[PDB]
């Protein structure tokens, strides 16, 4: 649900003009879309594997 | 104490020769029994279409009485000392041999010389050996493996003497006279074409003087003595299909043309066939076996058995495989077998070649166990190589085979070549010859 | 040279080794087990045990046993009689130490896992149907059931109702009670005697003595007839004779070769076989006839075996039985006795030529008698058999109670009381 | 954990297959310019102009 | 493998067992595993009484999810009563796969 | 003293790991084969009888 | 054994009618001929 809220942010930013608050927000949200799928999701499944004693 | 040191302490073979050209060979091994016999260059490839059942007819009359010991008197003498008589006939060789006690050696050599020189082909034993041979032919038709290898020779060597069968057709058996058998012995049972071999508790000096006492009256050179002409035989890619749906299983044999006896390519081609292997449904190994075709057929229950062969003649041969399966499995067995031939022409690894070399070393020493297989190896190596190749020489040829040698020799004999196919039984799912011929080359390499 | 080195261990194990200088080696373990030691509740356990030598053990998995033996080109085989089982390993001289380790895991620490034993039950049906394509095999299993009430009447193959129901607990119980060190012998053929001994001190932690006494076999004079659709009639007719390792057993071995025990010449007419000549006087059709001899540790069987056509089967059995009656009333020449001693002497020396026959011969002597005897001693015991003892062994057959088994079209085959 | 490439026997994986491919990384510089209507290798030789 | 956090890290394990909710459907931990090829070989090797227990527990949980309901709280699977019935059979299947893979490269 | 194969007639089965199953010693005893028409039938679970056990190498 | 292949001489190529050899040799010739007759077709359908 953090990934769904990240795609709502990019839909709002993409209809805004290219100004001061909508460049630092629109480029950090572009980073977090790739950080969740590639890095954060495989590490969190391994942490949940250790907590269930397998 | 070492396998290398044990190959040095094997006793050697001593060869001699008489004035007529007869060779005499022995191996002494310090045991109270022995095996002595006579090996002849004769067979069905020396017969034409008029006398194709001549050499197999003569092997039947060989123990039925000679001039000195008529009728059953030969059989009473062999049995009363506890000895055994045996014989066989292939397409190129003929043998008679005796297993006896090593102190009965002078009597054993005397009986063998009377069998091959003075055998009576009496006209009442003929016309009663015809019906025995005619009934034996009907018994051979129930053996599916013997029928399908006769089909493979008849289609690979179509218009040559090498396509004939050993037994000969049934119309020849009905008409072979006494005159045709006496011409067969005079033309073929000749002393430079014969070998007297012995293994066991034998001294070579004793066998040589027994050979001079009983065999010296053999004709050395002949009347007009023309050189025995050797017509070679060519290979033809072809197929023969015998469809019979009432039989429960199907037999299929396929081969390409292989090398002759004295070709040095024979040793790495036997390392290669030992990687494919053999399988049978009574094996305990099953799905864990090293051979890929054996492990697949055990997991999916594809066949009853398969085997690979290496048949050699003087100038040519057959190199292939034979399998038995049900009517729904022929297309899958042919697909996996042809994929293993192409995977040795390319891609053959060093770890497969180490296993295949260990199999061939074990099969060579396991054959030479007992006086009868040692004596047969002496008698047919002198007709084939002109000498006995010792076990230390076989090991140095095996040790120089590696993975790149196997890839070169398999590509030479298998890759993009026309095979010969034979099939018998419920064979509607045996693939078309165009689809079989396309299986001998790849898309990539 | 170096004839044999024979040794008893303090736990009862027999070790024998002969040092060849042959490139191959052979190791065999011989056990007093087999079908005579099972009872009516576990029939067929020793047939499944014979088929289970590749399964997972405690020291090696089933993958490593198949791959590890095939990597050096070796073999592993099991052979069984009613009284013994034998585990054999062969390879080249430099590979023998790692195949000796596989042989000790199979026989001294097996696991019988549930899913592996359950997958092997269908192999019992394949193995029995292959063996029963020979008509001799089922006739000889019916003959032991007709002759005994117990303990030699059990078949070498599993009964049909029992296929699918041999359990892992039965296999564990059979090995625990019958694979013990005082019932075992270890025979080597290309290995030195110190190497086999420290091999042997790696299976003595369990299996310390004798496990279970078997029941003594009791003779039954029965008869089993099996009508089917075969083209020829197979029949056998026996009586009780003598146990192995006695002076009367040697007289029955000579009597077998007087009568006829197989052919010597290829496609010969069997001129010295007195059984074959007496049948062929009145019968002018295809047949075969032989003398049968089976010797065990506490009993034995001796008789005749005929193969004939259906309409001629009564004539073949009656003329074969009449020839044995002539020997029992004194008609016996010393020329025929001396010719029979030559076939028995030469056949024993020829059966010990190969490595396979020599290793089996040392293994049977170690379990039955617990010693080794040179073949010069065996050849003098055959020489001491007199003409009066051959006539007296044919009188024990003629006056003894008979057993019979037949198969084929039995419309002209006589009953055992007729 | 794709260590099936890392083995001491299948190093000859790539030694029986690359002698096929001695030109096969440059067949686009031999074969595609047959249809591109460019001059990639058309200056290399006086074969073609 | 820390002795100072022996009880603290067992508190996070017991918390995660209740936050996950297969125990509310009456399931054990080995009921919820994803069935790849090694898991499907371990199910085939189970004894007949443990196989039949697993099949009924899964069917009862699929029927509860169809109705969007859970079990009464006295019928939930306890944390220190969950039996890892599949774990000895699965460790042996994987060890056999890794043995056939070292052999294929050596 | 001796084996059951020396005093020939009682039979024995074998199982191998890489070879075929064999039954008995004197069960195919011969000169029933020189008398005419002894046919070994076609089988449904058929086996190889020479079974590599006498191969030349 | 009464079964033999019927004669194929009025279908054979010229190099394999001698019936004595040309088993292994003159085999690269007769299939290298019938591979050229198809290899022109692919460059004939390339263009
Ligand atoms: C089909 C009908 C739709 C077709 C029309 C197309 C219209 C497309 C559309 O506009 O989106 C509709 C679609 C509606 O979703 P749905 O498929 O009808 O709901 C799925 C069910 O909840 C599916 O049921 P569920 O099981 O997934 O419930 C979700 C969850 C949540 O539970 C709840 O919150 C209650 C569910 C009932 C809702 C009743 C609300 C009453 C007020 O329930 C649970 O927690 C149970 C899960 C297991 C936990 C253990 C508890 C045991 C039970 O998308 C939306 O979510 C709304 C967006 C509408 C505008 C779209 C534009 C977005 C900006
Ligand atoms: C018509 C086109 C003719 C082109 C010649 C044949 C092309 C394939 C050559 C085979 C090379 C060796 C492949 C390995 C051997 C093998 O058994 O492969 C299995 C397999 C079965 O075919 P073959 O057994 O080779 O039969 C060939 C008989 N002469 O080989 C294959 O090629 C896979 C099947 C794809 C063949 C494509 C069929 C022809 C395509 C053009 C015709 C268009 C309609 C046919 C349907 C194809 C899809 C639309």
């Amino acid at each position: 649900w953090m990934l769904v809220a990240d795609l709502i942010t990019l839909t709002w930013i993409g209809g805004q003009p290219v100004e001061h608050p909508f460049i630092i927000i629109g480029q950090l949200a572009s980073i977090l879309y790739f950080l969740i799928i590639l890095v954060l999701m495989p590490i969190t499944s391994i942490i949940e594997n250790n907590l269930l004693k397998w | 104490a070492t396998y290398a040191q044990a190959l040095q302490s094997v006793p050697e073979t001593q060869v001699s020769q008489l004035d007529n050209g007869l060779r005499v060979a022995s191996e002494q091994s310090s045991q109270p029994t022995c095996t002595v016999g006579v090996w002849i260059d004769a067979g069905s490839r020396y017969e034409n279409e008029k006398n194709n059942g001549a050499g197999y007819f003569v092997e039947h009359l060989a123990f039925k009485g000679t001039k000195n010991r008529p009728g059953s008197a030969l059989e009473k003498e062999v049995e009363s000392m506890g000895a055994h008589l045996n014989a066989y006939s292939t397409r190129e060789h003929t043998a008679y041999y005796i297993k006896a006690l090593s102190k009965d050696l002078p009597k054993a050599v005397e009986l063998l010389a009377d069998i091959v020189q003075n055998c009576s082909l009496e006209d009442s034993q003929i016309e009663k050996e015809r019906d025995v041979i005619l009934q034996e032919l009907q018994e051979n038709d129930s053996s599916m493996r013997d029928v399908v290898f006769d089909y493979l020779h008849a289609t690979a060597f179509q218009g040559t003497p090498l396509a004939q069968s050993v037994e000969g057709p049934s119309e020849n058996v009905r008409k072979l006279s006494r005159a045709d058998l006496t011409e067969y012995v005079s033309q073929h049972y000749k002393a430079p074409r014969m070998v007297l071999a012995a293994a066991g508790g034998v001294e070579h000096r004793q066998l040589l003087d027994l050979a001079q006492k009983h065999f010296s009256s053999l004709s050395g050179t002949y009347v007009e003595d023309a050189v025995p002409a050797f017509t070679p035989c060519r290979f033809t890619g072809s197929e023969i299909r015998h469809r019979d749906d009432a039989l429960p299983l199907a037999h299929v044999a396929i081969a390409v043309e292989g090398p002759g006896w004295a070709n040095p390519d024979n040793v790495p081609l036997q390392v290669a066939n030992a990687i494919i292997g053999h399988y049978d449904s009574t094996y305990g190994g099953g799905t864990h076996m090293s051979s890929t075709l054996a492990s697949v057929a055990a997991t999916r229950k594809l066949c009853q058995s398969f085997q690979t062969f290496n048949i050699c003649y003087a100038e040519t041969g057959l190199l292939g495989a034979h399998f038995v399966c049900d009517n729904m499995s022929i297309d899958d067995m042919m697909f996996f077998l042809q994929g293993q031939w192409m995977r040795l022409c390319t891609s053959a690894t060093e770890s497969e070649v180490v296993r295949g070399k260990n199999i061939l070393r074990n099969a060579l020493v396991s054959h030479l166990d007992g006086t009868t297989p040692v004596c047969e190896d002496i008698g047919r190596s002198l007709l084939t190589y002109g000498r006995r190749i010792p076990l230390a020489e076989w090991e140095s040829r095996i040790a120089e085979v590696d993975a790149s040698v196997v890839r070169e020799v398999c590509s030479k004999y298998f890759y993009d070549q026309c095979p010969a196919v034979a099939g018998l039984g419920p064979i509607e799912q045996l693939p078309d010859y165009n689809r079989i011929r396309s299986g001998m080359f790849w898309l990539r390499f | 040279p170096q004839d044999l080195e024979f040794t008893r261990l303090p736990n009862g194990l027999v070790i024998a080794s002969l040092e060849n200088y042959a490139p191959a080696s052979r190791i065999g373990l011989f056990i007093k087990a087999g079908s005579r030691y099972e009872d009516s509740n576990n029939l067929g356990t020793s047939h499944l045990l014979r088929l289970a030598s590749s399964l997972t053990t405690k020291g090696a998995s089933s993958f490593k046993i198949t791959r590890g033996i095939e990597a050096v080109g070796g073999k592993l085989s099991v052979t069984s009689t009613r009284e013994s089982m034998a585990y054999t390993v062969e390879c080249l001289r430099d590979d023998i130490e790692i195949l000796m380790e596989f042989l000790l895991n199979v026989t001294a620490a097996p696991e019988f896992r549930r899913w592996e034993v359950a997958a092997l039950q269908s192999q019992l049906r394949i193995d029995k149907a292959v063996a029963f394509q020979n008509p001799q095999a089922q006739v000889l299993e019916n003959l032991h059931a007709a002759a005994y009430r117990n303990a030699l009447a059990n078949s070498l193959y599993c009964p049909d109702y029992r296929i699918g129901k041999v359990t892992p607990d039965q296999l564990h119980y059979y090995v625990q009670n019958h694979f013990t060190s005082a019932r075992m012998a270890l025979i080597g053929l290309g290995v030195s005697h110190p190497v086999l001994k420290q091999v042997a001190e790696r299976f003595l932690n369990m299996r310390g003595g004798l496990g279970l006494s078997g029941a003594k076999a009791k003779y039954r004079g029965g008869e089993i007839r099996d009508q089917n659709g075969d083209s020829l009639v197979h029949a056998a007719l026996v009586a009780e004779s003598a146990a192995t390792g006695s002076a009367e057993a040697n007289a029955f071995s000579v009597l077998q070769h007087v009568l006829g025990a197989g052919p010597h010449v290829k496609r010969g007419s069997n001129a010295t076989s007195s059984l074959y000549q007496a049948v062929a006087k009145g019968v002018h059709q295809p047949f075969d006839v032989s003398a049968f001899n089976a010797s065990y540790s506490d009993s034995g069987l001796f008789g005749i075996y005929t193969i004939s056509q259906a309409a001629s089967a009564g004539d073949v059995i009656k003329s074969a039985y009449d020839q044995v009656k002539a020997i029992a009333q004194g008609n016996l020449s010393n020329t025929d006795v001396q010719a029979a001693k030559n076939k028995l002497k030469a056949g024993y020396l020829m059966s010990v030529e190969s490595s396979e026959g020599f290793l089996d011969e040392v293994g049977s002597q170690a379990l039955v008698a617990g010693s080794y005897m040179q073949p010069s001693t065996v050849l003098q015991q055959i020489d001491s058999v007199a003409d009066a003892d051959v006539i007296n062994a044919a009188k024990k057959f003629v006056s003894g109670r008979k057993s019979m088994a037949a198969s084929g079209n039995l419309g002209h085959t006589p009953f055992v009381d007729e | 954990m794709l260590s099936r490439f890392l083995g001491p026997r299948y190093r000859e994986l790539a030694r029986n297959w690359i002698p096929t491919a001695s030109m096969w990384g440059a067949v686009g510089a031999v074969g595609l310019v047959w249809a591109t209507d460019w001059r990639l290798i058309l200056d290399w030789v006086p074969y073609i102009n | 493998a820390v002795a100072a956090s022996s009880k603290w890290l067992e508190g996070i394990r017991k918390w995660y067992y209740n936050a996950a909710g297969f125990n509310k459907l009456g399931l054990m931990r080995d009921d919820t595993i994803y069935e790849d090829d090694d898991v499907k070989e371990a199910i085939r090797r189970l004894p007949e009484n443990l196989y039949n227990d697993r099949v009924f527990r899964i069917k009862r949980a699929l029927d509860l999810t169809m109705r969007q309901q859970i079990l009464p709280k006295e019928q939930w699977t306890k944390y220190e009563e969950d039996k890892f019935y599949l774990e000895p059979y699965l460790k042996e299947v994987i060890r056999e796969r890794k043995e056939r893979e070292e052999w294929a490269k050596k | 003293m001796l084996s059951v194969a020396s005093r020939s007639g009682p039979f024995a089965p074998v199982l191998s790991a890489t070879s075929r199953g064999v039954a008995g010693a004197l069960r195919p005893l011969v000169q029933a084969a020189l008398p005419a028409t002894s046919e070994s039938p076609v089988l449904d679970a058929k086996r190889s009888f020479l079974c590599r056990e006498s191969l030349s190498g | 054994t009464d079964i033999r292949v019927p004669d194929f001489s009025d279908y054979r190529r010229a190099e394999v009618l001698d019936s004595t050899k040309s088993s292994k040799e003159s085999s690269d010739a007769r299939k290298g001929f019938s591979y050229l007759i198809t290899a022109t077709t692919t460059v004939g359908v390339a263009y």
